[PDB]
C-alpha cells in the first residue's frame, strides 16, 4: 500500500497582489517551513514531507515544479500501477482558495494543465494508439458526493435522495442506483465533471463565500479485454482510478454560526481525521513487507468507521497505491489554515526533520 | 432541566418497561392514581426527568408502548400501575409478527411505524430540552426486534444530537426460547450497531445463574430478572435526578467510556445483594461492594471478564461515603489485577457519587463495564448462524415477504468485523510480526 | 476600594466557593442572611470590609463573585441551601446539557450562549469597584464546563480588562488517583491558554491532601469538605493582608512582582503549616521556628513533587497572629544553613516576609483545631517540572493509538490543535531546565 504526500504552494493571486502582501514559507530540498507573522522572534516551524513543490515565478533555477514534472512524479507512475490491472487512489487536500483547484485542472493554456488532464490525455492516447485487432478497452465514469455520511449523485439530475450502501460478497462495497455513462475522450470527462460540480452542495460562512461543504468522489472504471485466436475470450482486468476532492478542515470559531453550519462542519472534520488514521495505518502496514517483512496478522486496518473509507475500500488497501496532494495558501494572513494544513500533512508517514 | 423519554417494543421490553416504571414510581414516591404521596420534598427537586404535570396535581409518565399482540397490552393495562400510562400513547396493530424480522421491518411494521414516530414527535416537542432516548427489546424477536431497530434508525435520523441508549436482551447459549434466534439477532444487530451510541448487554442466563447461585432463590421466574434489569436501568440514570458529590450524565458516560465510536456495547451490573438472610452477617462497606462489582458471577452478559482485558469501566456509586475508600479501592482493584486491564490507556475507571441512596439500602453501586470479551457471545450467534444459513434451514419464511439474499451476508460480515475490532485490543502485548 | 472579584467555574469551584465563603461570614461576624449584629453591638466600625462583601443601604451585605457553571444540580444546591438568602439571585446558571468533560463543548459548542451574560455580570460587579486589585478564579483541570469555560473566559477577560492581576487556584489530577479517563487530554489541552493570560496560577493535587489528612488529622475516610475546608484556609491567609491591619502588610501586586522570576514560570505551590487535630492540638509548642521549619517539609506539601529532587527561585512567608519580627529572622536564618533545601545562585535573598495580627478563625464542626499562630507558605520550585512529566507521559500514551478523539473532533476541535498545545507544555517545561541550571 504504496503511500506518497506532496505539499505544493500556489503563487500570488490578484487580491493578494493587488494589497501589500507577504509570502511566509520556505522551501528546501526535502522540507518546508513557515514563519508567524504574529512572533515572528520566537522560532520558525519546520516539517518534513515526501514531496515539495516551489510554484512562484518562472525561471526560478533553484527547487522549481512546472506541472509536467509533478505530473511525472505522481501521475505517470499512478497511471502504469492502473494499467497492469490495480487500484489507484489520489487524494487532493487544501483549504478555500489554497489553490487545489490549480493543482488538479490547471489552465487550458495547454502548457501549464493539472493532474486530471494530463492523466486523461496520457490514457486516451494510450488507448488509441494500442486498440489492434486483439484488445479493445472501454472506460466509465462516475461522480458522486458524501454529505453528512449520506451519498448523492452529481451526474444524474434526478432526486437529490438518498441512496443505499451494499456490500456484494466477492465484489466489495457499492452504491445502488449510481448513475454510471460512457465516454471516449477527454473533452468528455470535462463536460461531465463541470455538470456534477455545478450540482455540488455549497454554503457561504465567515470564512468564505463559496466554501464546500462535502466530500466529492470521481471515479473512472477501466475494462480491457483480449480478444485471441479462439473462443475463450475474457476480461480479467478490471481497475478503479478514484479521484477524491476532501472539503477543507474547519473550527467552530471560524463557522460562525449555530445549527447546520455546525454539524457539517463536525462531520466533515470527522472524515478528515479517520482517513488520516486509515491511511496512517497504510503506510506503517507498507513499510512491513518493504523492510522488516511484518506479514503475521492481517493487521486489519480499521475501515468501517465512517463512509469515506467504507467505499473506497477496494482502492485504498490490498496492493493499491496512494497519492495526497496538499495546497497552501503563501499569504501572511492565512497562517494558521496553512499551519493545520501542515499539520495534517505531517501525518501519514511521518518524517523526521533533516 | 434534562429529559428522556421511554419507547418499549416487544414483550419483553414491555415487561420490562412495567417493573422499570413501579421501581421508579416506589423510588419518587408516586400512587397509583397518580397523586403524589412522598417524605420529603428533594424526590420532586428533578420530577421532570421522567414524568410529567397534569391539570390535577398527577403526574403521567413518558412511554410509549408499541406492540404488535394486543394480549401484552391487556395484561400490562390491568396490572398494578395499568391505569399509570395515558390511554393515547398504546399504539399497536393486530395479527402480529410471528417471530419473523421480515414482517416486523417490512411488512407490517411499516403501518404503525408513523403513528409511533408521530407520537414520539410529540412528546420531544413538549420537552424544555430533550437529552436522549430508552428502547427495551428481546433481540430473539420479531415484533420488538425489526420494529425497535427501524424506530432506531427512523429516530437516528430526525434527532441526531441525543444518546440514544437501549437495553436489551440477547438469545443465551444453551437456554434457547425459539427456532429462528439466531437471523433475528445477527439481523437487528447489524442495524443496532451503526445507529447507537451506547448499548447495554443482558443475558438470560446471567440472571437466572444471579438468581440461583447468589441470590439464593428456589423457583424464579420473570418478575425477578425484570426486577433486576429495572434496578440497573434505575442505578444507570441516577446522576441526573439528585445531587451528589460528583455527579455523572448520561453524555458524560458516553464520552468517557466509548474509545472509538464502533466499539459501543456495555456490560452491566449491579450490587450488592445478600440473598435474603445473609444480609445480618453481611458488612455494607465500599470495599465489600466493590469486591462484589467487580466478581463474575454478578454479571448479566454471561461472558466472564477473565479473558477480556477491560477496556473501560464507569461505576456510578450511590450513597453517603467518603470518597477516599472509592479511590483507593479503584486503584488498589487496577493494579492487583493488571492483567485484566489494557496498558495504553494509563487509568481506566471513572467514579461518580450520588448522596441519595435507594429506599431500604445505606449504600448501592451500578457498574457499568467495556470489555472485550463480550466477542464470545457475538461469535457464538455468528457460528449458530452459519448453521443456519449453509443449507436455508428456514430461509423462504423471509423472502416471503420481499428480502433479498444480501442483507443476511452483510449483517454477517459487519458481525465479524465487530468481532475482529474487539478482538485487535485482546492481545496482552504486541511486541510481534 | 481593595476588591478581589471572584469568579468559580465548574463543580470544584462551586464547592471551593461553598468552603470560602463559609469561612469568611464566620471570620467578619456575617449571618448567612447577610444581617450584622457585630456592627450595631460596637455602634460604628468597618466590619463590612470591602475587600470581599458590598453593603447596601438597609444593613444587608452581599458577596461579590459569580457561580457560573452548567449543570444546575450544582448551583441548586446552593440555591436552596442554607445560604440562600445571601447572595444575589443572579448565580448564572445554564439550563442546559453538561458538556461531559470534553473540552470542545466547554469552549464553543455550549460554553457559548453564556458567556456574553457572565461577561455582562462581571462588569456590572466590577462597575461598583473603586479598586479591583485582582480577580481570583477557582477551577480544577478536568474537561467540560471547568477548562473550556475559564479559558474561554479568561482569553475574554485579558482583552476587556487590561492589566489587572488574575489568580488562578487550580485543581491538578493526581498521578495515581483519577476520576476520569480523558483528564489528560483535557489539561494538556487547558495549558495552552493558562500559560498566556493567567498572571499567577497556584496548583492543588487531590493526593497530596488526602496523605495529609489522612496523616496528620487521623481521619480516616476524609470527603471533598476537609479538601474545600483546607483550601478555603490557604485563600484566606493569602487575601488576609489586604483586609486587617498588619506590621508588614503585602498586597497581591507584591506577590505578582516577589514570587514570580520571569513571566513563563508563574506556577507556584503552596502548604500550611497548624494543620494539627485538637487531641494533638497540645503536647506541642508551635512556635515560629517549628511551623516554619514543617512548612518545607516534603510530606506536607500540597502537590506530589519531592523538592529535594530541584531547587527554590524564590519564596514568600505570610504568617498570621501573634508572631514578632525576632522570631521569624531567627527562623529564616536557621532554615537558610541546611543543605537539604537547596537554593539557586542569582537570587541570594530568596525570601519575603508578611505578618498579619488576626489570629486564624476555626469553623464550626470541621477538622481543625484552635492555634494561636500559623504561616502560610508559597515558593517557586523546579521540582513541580516532575509533576507535569507523569501527567505528560500519560498523554503520549494514548495520544498515539487515537483514543477519545472522534468526540472532541466532532465539536468543532481541529485534529492539529493538540500537537501545539502539547509543544507548548513541552517548552514550559524546557524553561524551567533553562532556568534551575547554575551561572557559569
Ligand atoms: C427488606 C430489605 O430491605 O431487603 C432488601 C434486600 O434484601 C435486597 C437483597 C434487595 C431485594 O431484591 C431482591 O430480592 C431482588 C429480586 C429480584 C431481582 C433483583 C433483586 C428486595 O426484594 C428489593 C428491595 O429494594 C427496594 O425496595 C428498592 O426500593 C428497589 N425497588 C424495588 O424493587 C421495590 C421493592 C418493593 C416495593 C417497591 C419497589 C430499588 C432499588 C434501587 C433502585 C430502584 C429500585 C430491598 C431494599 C430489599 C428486598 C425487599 C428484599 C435487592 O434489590 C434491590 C434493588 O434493592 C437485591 O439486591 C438488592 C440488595 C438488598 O439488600
Ligand atoms: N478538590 C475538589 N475537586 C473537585 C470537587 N468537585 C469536583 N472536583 C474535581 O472535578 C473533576 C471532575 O471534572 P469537572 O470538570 O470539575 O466536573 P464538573 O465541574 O461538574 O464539570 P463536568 O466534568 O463537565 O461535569 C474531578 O476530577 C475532581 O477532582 C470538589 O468539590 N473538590
Ligand atoms: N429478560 C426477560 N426476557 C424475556 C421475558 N419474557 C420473554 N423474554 C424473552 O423474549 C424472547 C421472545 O421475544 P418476544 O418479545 O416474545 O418476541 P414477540 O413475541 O414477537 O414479541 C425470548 O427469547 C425470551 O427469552 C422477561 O420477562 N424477561
Ligand atoms: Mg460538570
Amino acid at each position: 500500500a504504496s503511500v506518497k504526500v506532496a505539499v505544493r504552494v500556489r503563487p500570488f493571486n490578484s487580491r493578494e497582489m493587488s494589497r501589500d502582501s507577504k509570502c511566509i514559507i520556505q522551501m528546501s530540498g526535502s522540507t518546508t517551513t513557515i514563519v508567524n507573522p504574529k512572533q515572528p522572534k520566537e522560532t520558525p516551524k519546520s516539517f518534513s514531507f515526501d514531496y515539495s513543490y516551489w510554484s512562484h515565478t518562472s525561471p526560478e533555477d533553484i527547487n522549481y515544479a512546472s506541472q509536467k514534472q509533478v505530473y511525472r512524479d505522481i501521475g505517470e507512475e499512478m497511471l502504469q500501477h492502473a494499467f497492469e490491472g490495480y487500484n489507484v487512489c489520489i487524494f487532493a487536500y487544501g483549504q478555500t482558495g489554497a489553490g487545489k483547484s490549480y493543482t488538479m485542472m490547471g489552465k487550458q493554456e495547454k502548457d501549464q494543465q493539472g493532474i486530471i488532464p494530463q492523466l486523461c490525455e496520457d490514457l486516451f492516447s494510450r488507448i488509441n494508439d494500442t486498440t489492434n485487432d486483439n484488445m479493445s478497452y472501454s472506460v466509465e465514469v462516475s461522480y458522486m458526493e458524501i454529505y453528512c455520511e449520506r451519498v448523492r449523485d452529481l451526474l444524474n439530475p434526478k432526486n437529490k435522495g438518498n441512496l443505499r450502501v451494499r456490500e456484494h460478497p466477492l465484489l466489495g462495497p457499492y452504491v445502488e442506483d449510481l448513475s454510471k455513462l460512457a465516454v471516449t475522450s477527454y473533452n468528455d470527462i470535462q463536460d461531465l465533471m463541470d455538470s456534477g460540480n455545478k450540482a455540488r452542495t455549497v454554503a457561504a460562512t465567515n470564512m468564505n463565500e463559496t466554501s464546500s461543504r462535502s466530500h466529492a468522489v470521481f471515479n473512472i472504471i477501466f475494462t480491457q479485454k483480449r480478444h485471441d485466436a479462439e473462443t475463450n475470450i475474457t476480461t480479467e482486468k478490471v481497475s478503479k482510478i478514484s479521484l477524491v476532492d476532501l472539503a477543507g478542515s474547519e473550527r467552530a470559531d471560524s463557522t460562525g454560526a449555530k445549527g447546520t453550519r455546525l454539524k457539517e462542519g463536525a462531520n466533515i472534520n470527522k472524515s478528515l481525521t479517520t482517513l488520516g488514521k486509515v491511511i496512517s495505518a497504510l503506510a506503517e502496514m507498507d513499510s512491513g513487507p518493504n523492510k522488516n517483512k511484518k506479514k503475521k496478522k492481517t493487521d486489519f486496518i480499521l475501515y468501517r468507521d465512517s463512509v469515506l473509507t467504507w467505499l473506497l475500500r477496494e482502492n485504498l488497501g490490498g496492493n493499491s497505491r496512494t497519492a495526497m496532494v496538499a495546497a497552501l495558501s503563501p499569504a501572511d494572513i492565512n497562517y494558521d489554515e496553512t499551519l493545520s494544513t501542515l499539520r495534517y500533512a505531517d501525518r501519514a508517514k511521518q518524517i523526521r526533520c533533516n | 432541566m434534562r429529559e428522556i423519554v421511554h419507547i418499549q417494543a416487544g414483550q419483553c421490553g414491555n415487561q420490562i418497561g412495567a417493573k422499570f416504571w413501579e421501581v421508579i414510581s416506589d423510588e419518587h414516591g408516586i400512587d397509583p392514581t397518580g397523586s403524589y404521596h412522598g417524605d420529603s420534598d428533594l424526590q420532586l427537586e428533578r420530577i421532570n426527568v421522567y414524568y410529567n404535570e397534569a391539570t390535577g396535581n398527577k403526574y403521567v409518565p413518558r412511554a410509549i408502548l408499541v406492540d404488535l399482540e394486543p394480549g401484552t397490552m391487556d395484561s400490562v393495562r390491568s396490572g398494578p400501575f395499568g391505569q399509570i400510562f395515558r390511554p393515547d400513547n398504546f399504539v399497536f396493530g393486530q395479527s402480529g409478527a410471528g417471530n419473523n424480522w421480515a414482517k416486523g421491518h417490512y411488512t407490517e411494521g411499516a403501518e404503525l411505524v408513523d403513528s409511533v414516530l408521530d407520537v414520539v414527535r410529540k412528546e420531544s416537542e413538549s420537552c424544555d430540552c430533550l437529552q436522549g432516548f430508552q428502547l427495551t427489546h428481546s433481540l430473539g424477536g420479531g415484533t420488538g426486534s425489526g420494529m425497535g431497530t427501524l424506530l432506531i434508525s427512523k429516530i437516528r435520523e430526525e434527532y441526531p444530537d441525543r444518546i440514544m441508549n437501549t437495553f436489551s436482551v440477547m438469545p443465551s447459549p444453551k437456554v434457547s426460547d425459539t427456532v429462528v434466534e439466531p437471523y433475528n439477532a445477527t439481523l437487528s444487530v447489524h442495524q443496532l450497531v451503526e445507529n447507537t451510541d451506547e448499548t447495554y448487554c443482558i443475558d438470560n442466563e446471567a440472571l437466572y445463574d444471579i438468581c440461583f447461585r447468589t441470590l439464593k432463590l428456589t423457583t424464579p421466574t420473570y418478575g425477578d430478572l425484570n426486577h433486576l434489569v429495572s434496578a440497573t436501568m434505575s442505578g444507570v440514570t441516577t446522576c441526573l435526578r439528585f445531587p451528589g458529590q460528583l455527579n455523572a450524565d448520561l453524555r458524560k458516560l458516553a464520552v468517557n467510556m466509548v474509545p472509538f465510536p464502533r466499539l459501543h456495547f456495555f456490560m452491566p451490573g449491579f450490587a450488592p445483594l445478600t440473598s435474603r438472610g445473609s444480609q445480618q452477617y453481611r458488612a455494607l462497606t465500599v470495599p465489600e461492594l466493590t469486591q462484589q462489582m467487580f466478581d463474575s458471577k454478578n454479571m448479566m452478559a454471561a461472558c466472564d471478564p477473565r479473558h477480556g482485558r477491560y477496556l473501560t469501566v464507569a461505576a456510578i456509586f450511590r450513597g453517603r461515603m467518603s470518597m477516599k475508600e472509592v479511590d483507593e479501592q479503584m486503584l488498589n482493584v487496577q493494579n492487583k489485577n493488571s492483567s485484566y486491564f489494557v496498558e495504553w490507556i494509563p487509568n481506566n475507571v471513572k467514579t461518580a457519587v450520588c448522596d441519595i441512596p435507594p429506599r431500604g439500602l445505606k449504600m448501592s453501586a451500578t457498574f457499568i463495564g467495556n470489555s472485550t470479551a463480550i466477542q464470545e457471545l457475538f461469535k457464538r450467534i455468528s457460528e449458530q448462524f452459519t448453521a443456519m444459513f449453509r443449507r436455508k434451514a428456514f430461509l423462504h419464511w423471509y423472502t416471503g415477504e420481499g428480502m433479498d439474499e444480501m442483507e443476511f451476508t452483510e449483517a454477517e460480515s459487519n458481525m465479524n468485523d465487530l468481532v475482529s475490532e474487539y478482538q485487535q485490543y485482546q492481545d496482552a502485548t504486541a511486541d510481534e510480526q | 476600594m481593595r476588591e478581589c472579584i471572584s469568579i468559580h467555574v465548574g463543580q470544584a469551584g462551586v464547592q471551593i466557593g461553598n468552603a470560602c465563603w463559609e469561612l469568611y461570614c464566620l471570620e467578619h461576624g456575617i449571618q448567612p442572611d447577610g444581617q450584622m449584629p457585630s456592627d450595631k453591638t460596637i455602634g460604628g466600625g468597618d466590619d463590612s470590609f470591602n475587600t470581599f462583601f458590598s453593603e447596601t443601604g438597609a444593613g444587608k451585605h452581599v458577596p461579590r463573585a459569580v457561580f457560573v457553571d452548567l449543570e444546575p444540580t450544582v448551583i441548586d444546591e446552593v440555591r436552596t441551601g442554607t445560604y440562600r438568602q445571601l447572595f444575589h439571585p443572579e448565580q448564572l446558571i445554564t439550563g442546559k446539557e453538561d458538556a461531559a468533560n470534553n473540552y470542545a463543548r466547554g469552549h464553543y459548542t455550549i460554553g457559548k450562549e453564556i458567556i456574553d451574560l457572565v461577561l455582562d455580570r462581571i462588569r456590572k460587579l466590577a462597575d461598583q469597584c473603586t479598586g479591583l486589585q485582582g480577580f481570583l478564579v477557582f477551577h480544577s483541570f478536568g474537561g467540560g464546563t471547568g477548562s473550556g469555560f475559564t479559558s474561554l473566559l479568561m482569553e475574554r477577560l485579558s482583552v476587556d480588562y487590561g492589566k489587572k492581576s488574575k489568580l488562578e487556584f487550580s485543581i491538578y489530577p493526581a498521578p495515581q488517583v483519577s476520576t476520569a479517563v480523558v483528564e489528560p487530554y483535557n489539561s494538556i489541552l487547558t495549558t495552552h491558554t493558562t500559560l498566556e493570560h493567567s498572571d499567577c496560577a497556584f496548583m492543588v493535587d487531590n493526593e497530596a491532601i488526602y496523605d495529609i489528612c489522612r496523616r496528620n488529622l487521623d481521619i480516616e475516610r476524609p470527603t471533598y469538605t476537609n479538601l474545600n475546608r483546607l483550601i478555603s484556609q490557604i485563600v484566606s491567609s493569602i487575601t488576609a493582608s489586604l483586609r486587617f491591619d498588619g506590621a508588614l502588610n503585602v498586597d497581591l501586586t507584591e506577590f505578582q512582582t516577589n514570587l514570580v522570576p520571569y513571566p513563563r514560570i508563574h506556577f507556584p505551590l503552596a502548604t500550611y503549616a497548624p494543620v494539627i487535630s485538637a487531641e494533638k492540638a497540645y503536647h506541642e509548642q508551635l512556635s515560629v521556628a517549628e511551623i516554619t521549619n514543617a512548612c518545607f517539609e516534603p510530606a506536607n506539601q500540597m502537590v506530589k513533587c519531592d523538592p529535594r529532587h530541584g531547587k527554590y527561585m524564590a519564596c514568600c512567608l505570610l504568617y498570621r497572629g501573634d508572631v514578632v519580627p525576632k522570631d521569624v529572622n531567627a527562623a529564616i536564618a536557621t532554615i537558610k544553613t541546611k543543605r537539604s533545601i537547596q537554593f539557586v545562585d542569582w537570587c541570594p535573598t530568596g525570601f519575603k516576609v508578611g505578618i498579619n495580627y488576626q489570629p486564624p478563625t476555626v469553623v464550626p464542626g470541621g477538622d481543625l483545631a484552635k492555634v494561636q499562630r500559623a504561616v502560610c507558605m508559597l515558593s517557586n520550585t523546579t521540582a513541580i517540572a516532575e509533576a507535569w512529566a507523569r501527567l505528560d507521559h500519560k498523554f503520549d500514551l494514548m495520544y498515539a493509538k487515537r483514543a477519545f478523539v472522534h468526540w472532541y473532533v466532532g465539536e468543532g476541535m481541529e485534529e492539529g490543535e493538540f500537537s501545539e498545545a502539547r509543544e507548548d507544555m513541552a517548552a514550559l517545561e524546557k524553561d524551567y531546565e533553562e532556568v534551575g541550571v547554575d551561572s557559569v
